[PDB]
């Protein structure tokens, strides 16, 4: 039921993130608009990334106080339930366009010739809208129950309690599982088949086909080694608490450790722009070109 | 074929030709003439163009 | 704000960008080609070939309608135009690819055909515009290089130091003779190809006879390379 | 006006210069060219970049001829040599357009060619 | 023999050459120094015509100086309502490969052609609410490069077949046919009235014509390259002309030379279209570059640059009351500027 | 271009009709068809509208749920539905063809009219006080409440004539335009609330009753009008 000394590392972290990611989803943001100006469907599926993770970032200040503060914050019994759930409910956010992309850049290279009803403006912007509202929806009860919950050691959470109640575990699990594996299962297999497909290509010349593959694997990797710690631990708890719930010890010993990865989990935010609308030297040219104006 | 060349030739061979300061004074003329008329070169009021 | 007769005219004008928008999915959906060559390439017979089997007197452009695996194609070749053709070229700088028939077994007029193929390539406004060169009237060049009675060393010298690639795939299986020439003339259009491609456009090398019922299936093949090429550009994977 | 004056009987294997003066336009901004009409159509020779640096040639008249120009004086001329029985009329075309790889200099009276020089080469 | 008709031909040639030199007393320079620069100008892109899928080549205004027919290569003629950017109507046409069109003075008809080598001519107000096919006119071997409606009933047409025709619309067949050009006639531009017209080609010489007598009047030269673009002066005694060599030059027919050359070091693309403001003071060429220049014709400086377009400059055409120019491009899109 | 319509007779009190406007010689697709009535010896009166596409549909304030206007443009055809038919509903139906764009001339065909017998606000008024009037000049006058000239510069005013035996003719769209077809005789002018129609020189084929109209805003009322003799 106790708690450590997390005025460190997601004092600091998120500092960073914030501090490179303002001057970066806002250019890639810019990025992706321009492609959505000459109708390039991925764009849209960019831009709301930008908007996942900007909306996402200013909600850490708020945050980094409540770790800069030893585990306290009391800025609104009402207001830890529409900031702070944005903090929990924009990784599934991000992540889902991060495979509505992969599945648009395999219907574009792998499929050629076939499916230009789905990569139109228009069904992008359904896609798009419906994931938001999928997303928003499920993802629904934390601001349902009561979140600010105080115990007798000195510290007042946001939107975790030590032990967790029922229904946290049951809602973490869908989120390892249902937020995280699935697109994830999904990017990789979209970029298999993006790899599997250019490397038939007769008109690439054995050099571009190794930068694909190193920024496809990079793509799929990055998500896991920033998500994947943070899920491991969010499963070990989830499962130690269905199967003893009473016996809260394995929390005391693990706490640390998870809002370290918690705040690990925020490195996709200045990840995504560089990755995805920063790297290549074409959105690169439509960023220098602001830059200048 | 040739000879039709030589005929054309001709005929535009002996026409009446201007001093070039006449052409050029009456270009100049034209434009310095019709120049209230013109909105790209004095730009109307943002009230009286139809594309505000 | 606006007046009853506006409000019906912009009803109007949004009926008409509907319309636009049901032309532009048919518009995006069909690739369009354009077809060269000279008298002697047999152009004619392939076109008649990719007409039959797949789906006006002084008329200047031809059209011809096929679909290779519902995938739907547009192919126009220039009926009665004069021999310059600097001007009505760059009315194709957005076509799929440009289908270019050259014969093979002439060894005459064979430079001429090269002379045209390095204008198409290198021209300003048919650059990123992949080639689908025909190496047209195989079958020609084969009798006439067993033969013997033209010697192709004499129009073409570098022949004589010339060795059949290690890459080179005689199929049905032929005198080597034939198979260094038919390559020996591929190399020439593709040193021609590669000299200035700059990775934007590629030549892709057919060697055909006018009879061949696979021609259709090369050019759905070599325009499905072309849009994935443009997918990957245009979809930042590259 | 753009205008290609071409000028320049000599025995099998003698050498003839054939230069050409041209006029009207910026002589050094063109891809020049050879083009000779046999008593047959109209066939390319050789070709020359706008500074000289890219030279291609026939192959029937490679290492025979040179072709070479002047961007100062304005003219291109190449160097016959060993003039095989090549009896043809011999004119200078400039490219169309400047600034350009591609030319597209042609039996229907293309606009920028010369009147032409008739060598002749017989016993 | 033919080596006197060519010494003949030259001599006339040197004789034409002595007399233009003889006439040429001062340069348009040396008395347009006078004047005051225009200053730069600043249009801005006030309306934007979307709607056409692919590239366009050409755009005319109406009489009216609001409506506005546009040419893409989609295979469309689109009818703008330029004030308020509605789609008046949306002509599909029967060969996609149209690169010119025109607008009636009546505005009852409009045109087009391409490479179809036809001039297709099209009802726009007929009892039935569609706009139909009035008339095919064929007879050129070339493709249609301009056409200009001189009524309801004349329209003159330039083909690359070296040759301009004069046809008669309710009787399909030509009435007369302009011969002398060496290459492809791109352009073509009316006098104001409509008596006598020039025509640009491919061939670096531009020449005015008669329409009654049938016979070229005079031929001009100066260019480097083929001339892509003609239009006339509102006086109706000069044409200014673009061509590929990258200059625009001004001739003049009663002094039958070339006035001023408008050109700078830093150009290196092609015009593709040239037209005129209502007092001829503003000179408007559209480049290869992706952007139109302004050019202050009388002094040949550049006055202002146009350049808002994604890909190059095609078309570019004036209103007749001078309240506004429009540019259209490769990149699918009308620009209307004040 | 004709538009032949049908379906009318004698109607008990509470019953209901459908009406039919079977069009033929014109792009029907492309035009957006009114319904005008005018009882047996009373001026017009419109009914309904339906736009090109059927995504603009206005009804009269008389009829706004009795009625209901809908078109079937691959069969051709313009059907209005009436539900619950009183006795201020016996008039003769007029079926109007209408486009509109720029330079367009709506209300410009107008059909023959069938006949529906029924057995025993803040919207602009137009008033036509003259009731009653060869080789001379007539000049017919009209009056509005509101202005009718609108921040475009257009008038929207029209002129109907209606021969002795047979449907309204345009003669006059936007104040201003003469039809085609009509003589140059005909001329109209106008103001914004007082406008006049002129005919420079009668003909035996000019007599009949002349009818007024305004576009500016639904619904669109007419005008007694004003008879020649």
């Amino acid at each position: 039921v106790d708690s450590r000394v997390d005025h460190l590392f997601p004092p600091s972290l998120y500092i960073f993130v914030i501090g490179v990611g303002l001057p970066t989803n806002c250019l890639a943001l810019w990025a992706a608009y321009r492609q959505v100006r000459q109708h390039n469907e991925l764009g849209v599926y960019l831009m709301n990334l930008s908007i996942a993770d900007l909306l996402y970032i200013c909600t850490l200040p708020l945050w980094v106080d409540y770790f800069l503060h030893h585990d306290n914050w009391i800025h609104g019994p009402g207001s830890c339930k529409l900031f702070g759930f944005i903090f929990y409910s924009n990784i599934y956010i991000s992540i889902a366009f991060l495979c509505c992309i992969s599945v648009d850049r395999y219907l574009a290279v792998a499929h050629p010739l076939r499916f230009a009803r789905l990569r139109r403006v228009k069904t992008a912007v359904a896609v798009s809208s419906v994931v938001w509202a999928t997303e928003l929806g499920a993802n629904s009860a934390p601001l349902f129950h009561d979140e600010l919950f105080r115990d007798r050691y000195n510290h007042t959470f946001c939107f975790e309690k030590f032990p967790m109640e029922r229904w946290v575990a049951w809602m973490n699990l869908y989120r390892v599982f249902v937020g995280f594996l699935f697109p994830w299962a999904l990017m990789l297999l979209c970029y298999r088949g993006i790899l599997r497909a250019v490397q038939s290509s007769v008109s690439t010349e054995r050099q571009e086909k190794v930068k694909i593959k190193r920024l496809a694997l990079s793509l799929i990797a990055i998500v896991l080694v920033c998500f994947a710690p943070y899920h491991a631990l969010l499963l070990s708890r989830s499962a130690v608490y269905l199967g003893r719930p009473w016996d809260c010890g394995f929390e005391e010993r693990v706490f640390s450790a998870y809002h370290s990865s918690l705040a690990f989990t925020s490195l996709n935010c200045v990840a995504d722009p560089i990755l995805y609308c920063l790297v290549n030297e074409g959105a690169r040219s439509d960023v220098a070109k602001a830059l200048h104006n | 074929q040739a000879r039709k060349l030589v005929e054309q030739l001709k005929m535009e061979a002996n026409i009446d030709r201007i001093k070039v300061s006449k052409a050029a004074a009456d270009l100049m003329a034209y434009c310095e003439a019709h120049a209230k008329e013109d909105p790209l070169l004095t730009p109307v009021p943002a009230s009286e163009n139809p594309f505000r | 704000t606006l007046s009853a007769e506006d409000k019906a005219a912009v009803e109007r004008s949004k009926m008409i960008e509907k319309q636009l928008q049901k032309d532009k999915q048919v518009y995006r959906a069909t690739h369009r080609l354009l077809l060269l060559g000279a008298d002697n390439s047999g152009k004619s017979t392939i076109v008649k070939q990719m007409r039959i089997y797949h789906v006006v007197k002084t008329s200047g452009i031809f059209e011809t309608k096929f679909q290779v695996d519902k995938v739907n194609f547009h192919m126009f070749d220039v009926g009665a135009q004069r021999d310059e053709r600097r001007k009505w070229i760059q009315c194709f700088n957005d076509v799929t690819a440009i289908i270019f028939v050259v014969d093979s077994s002439d060894y005459n007029r064979l430079q001429e055909a090269l002379n045209d193929f390095k204008s198409i390539w290198n021209n300003r406004w048919l650059r990123t515009i992949s080639v689908i060169l025909f190496l047209n009237k195989q079958d020609l060049l084969a009798e006439k290089v067993l033969a013997g009675k033209s010697k192709i060393e004499d129009y073409f010298p570098e022949f004589a130091r010339y060795t059949t690639p290690e890459d080179a795939t005689p199929e049905p299986g032929e005198d080597p003779r034939v198979t260094r020439a038919k390559y020996f003339i591929r190399d020439e259009f593709l040193r021609i190809s590669t000299a200035s491609g700059d990775g934007r456009h590629y030549c892709y090398p057919h060697f055909t006879c006018s009879v061949d019922t696979e021609n259709a299936r090369r050019i759905f093949n070599d325009c499905r390379d072309i849009i994935q090429r443009m997918h990957l550009r245009q979809y930042e994977l590259l | 006006q753009v205008q290609l004056q071409e000028s320049g009987l000599v025995q099998p294997g003698g050498s003839l210069r054939l230069s050409c003066a041209a006029s009207g336009f910026t002589f050094s901004n063109y891809k020049m060219n050879w083009v000779r009409q046999a008593p047959k159509g109209l066939e390319w020779v050789s070709d020359i970049s706008q500074s000289g640096a890219s030279i291609s040639y026939t192959g029937s008249v490679k290492g025979r001829f040179t072709i070479s120009r002047d961007n100062a004086k304005n003219t291109l001329y190449l160097q016959m040599n060993s003039l095989k029985p090549d009896t043809a009329v011999y004119y200078c075309a400039r490219c169309p357009a400047p600034f350009t790889r591609d030319c597209f200099d042609t039996s229907t009276t293309y606009a920028y060619r010369g009147q032409g020089t008739q060598v002749t080469v017989s016993s | 023999e033919l080596d006197q008709l060519r010494q003949e031909a030259e001599q006339l040639k040197n004789q034409i050459r002595d007399a233009r030199k003889a006439c040429a007393d001062a340069t348009l320079s040396q008395i347009t120094n006078n004047i005051d620069p225009v200053g730069r100008i600043q249009m801005r892109t006030r309306r934007t015509l979307r709607g056409h899928l692919a590239k366009i080549y050409a755009m005319h205004w109406g009489t009216d100086s609001r409506l506005l027919v546009s040419a893409s290569q989609d295979g469309k003629l689109i009818i703008w309502d330029s004030y308020t950017t509605n789609k008046v109507h949306a002509i599909p046409l029967r060969s996609s490969w149209v690169m010119t069109c025109a607008y009636a003075p009546s505005g009852n008809y409009v045109a087009c052609g391409g490479l179809d080598n036809i001039c297709s001519i099209y009802n726009l107000k007929t009892r039935e609410g569609n706009v139909r096919v009035s008339r095919e006119l064929a007879g050129h071997t070339g493709y249609l490069s301009c056409c200009r409606f001189l009524d309801d009933n004349q329209i003159v047409t330039s083909s690359g077949d070296t040759t301009c025709a004069l046809w008669d619309i309710e009787t399909g067949q030509q009435t007369t046919t302009f011969t002398g050009h060496t290459g492809d006639v791109m352009s073509l531009s009316l006098a104001p009235d409509t008596r006598l017209f020039v025509s640009g080609a491919c061939d670096a010489s531009a020449k005015l014509w008669d329409v009654r007598e049938g016979m070229c009047r005079q031929t001009f030269t100066g260019h480097e390259s083929d001339i892509n673009a003609i239009c006339f002066f509102p006086n109706g005694n000069a044409f200014a002309t673009g061509s590929d060599d990258a200059t625009c030059r001004l001739f003049d027919l009663r002094a039958d030379q070339e006035l001023m050359t408008y050109s700078h070091d830093n150009i290196i693309c092609g015009i593709t279209s040239v037209s005129f403001s209502k007092s001829g003071r503003l000179l408007l060429a559209g480049y290869d570059d992706f952007n139109c220049n302004v050019w202050d014709a009388l002094k040949a400086d550049r006055a202002g640059v146009l350049a808002g377009h994604d890909n190059r400059v095609s078309c570019l055409g004036v209103t007749d009351d001078g309240m506004a120019v429009a540019t259209g491009s490769w990149d699918s899109f009308l620009k209307i500027w004040n | 271009v004709q538009l032949v319509e049908s379906g009318g007779g004698l109607v008990q009190p509470g019953g209901s009709r459908k009406l039919s406007c079977s069009a033929s010689g014109f792009a029907f697709s492309s035009f957006g068809m009114h319904w005008v009535r005018q009882a047996p010896e009373k001026g017009l009166e419109w009914v309904a509208y339906i736009s090109s596409g059927s995504g603009t549909i206005y009804y009269a304030d008389t009829v706004k749920g009795r009625f209901t206007i809908s078109r079937d443009d691959p069969k051709n055809t313009l059907f209005l539905q009436m539900t619950s038919l009183r006795s201020e509903d016996t008039a003769m139906y007029y079926c109007v063809r209408s486009i509109y764009y720029y330079g367009s001339s709506p209300f410009d065909f107008w059909g023959q009219g069938t006949t529906l017998t029924v057995s025993a606000s803040a919207d602009i008024v137009m008033t036509q006080a003259t009731s009653s009037v060869p080789g001379e000049s007539v000049s017919i006058s009209c009056r509005s409440s509101k202005s009718l000239l609108h921040s475009n510069g257009n008038t929207y005013l029209y002129w109907f004539l209606q021969r002795p035996g047979q449907s309204p003719q345009l003669l006059i769209y936007r104040m201003s335009n003469l039809a085609s077809g009509v003589p140059d005789r005909f001329s109209g002018s106008g103001s914004g609330t007082a406008f006049t129609l002129t005919i420079s020189r009668l003909e035996a084929e000019d007599v009949g009753v002349y009818y007024c109209m305004q576009h500016l805003e639904y619904p669109l009322t007419f005008g007694a009008g004003t008879k020649l003799e």
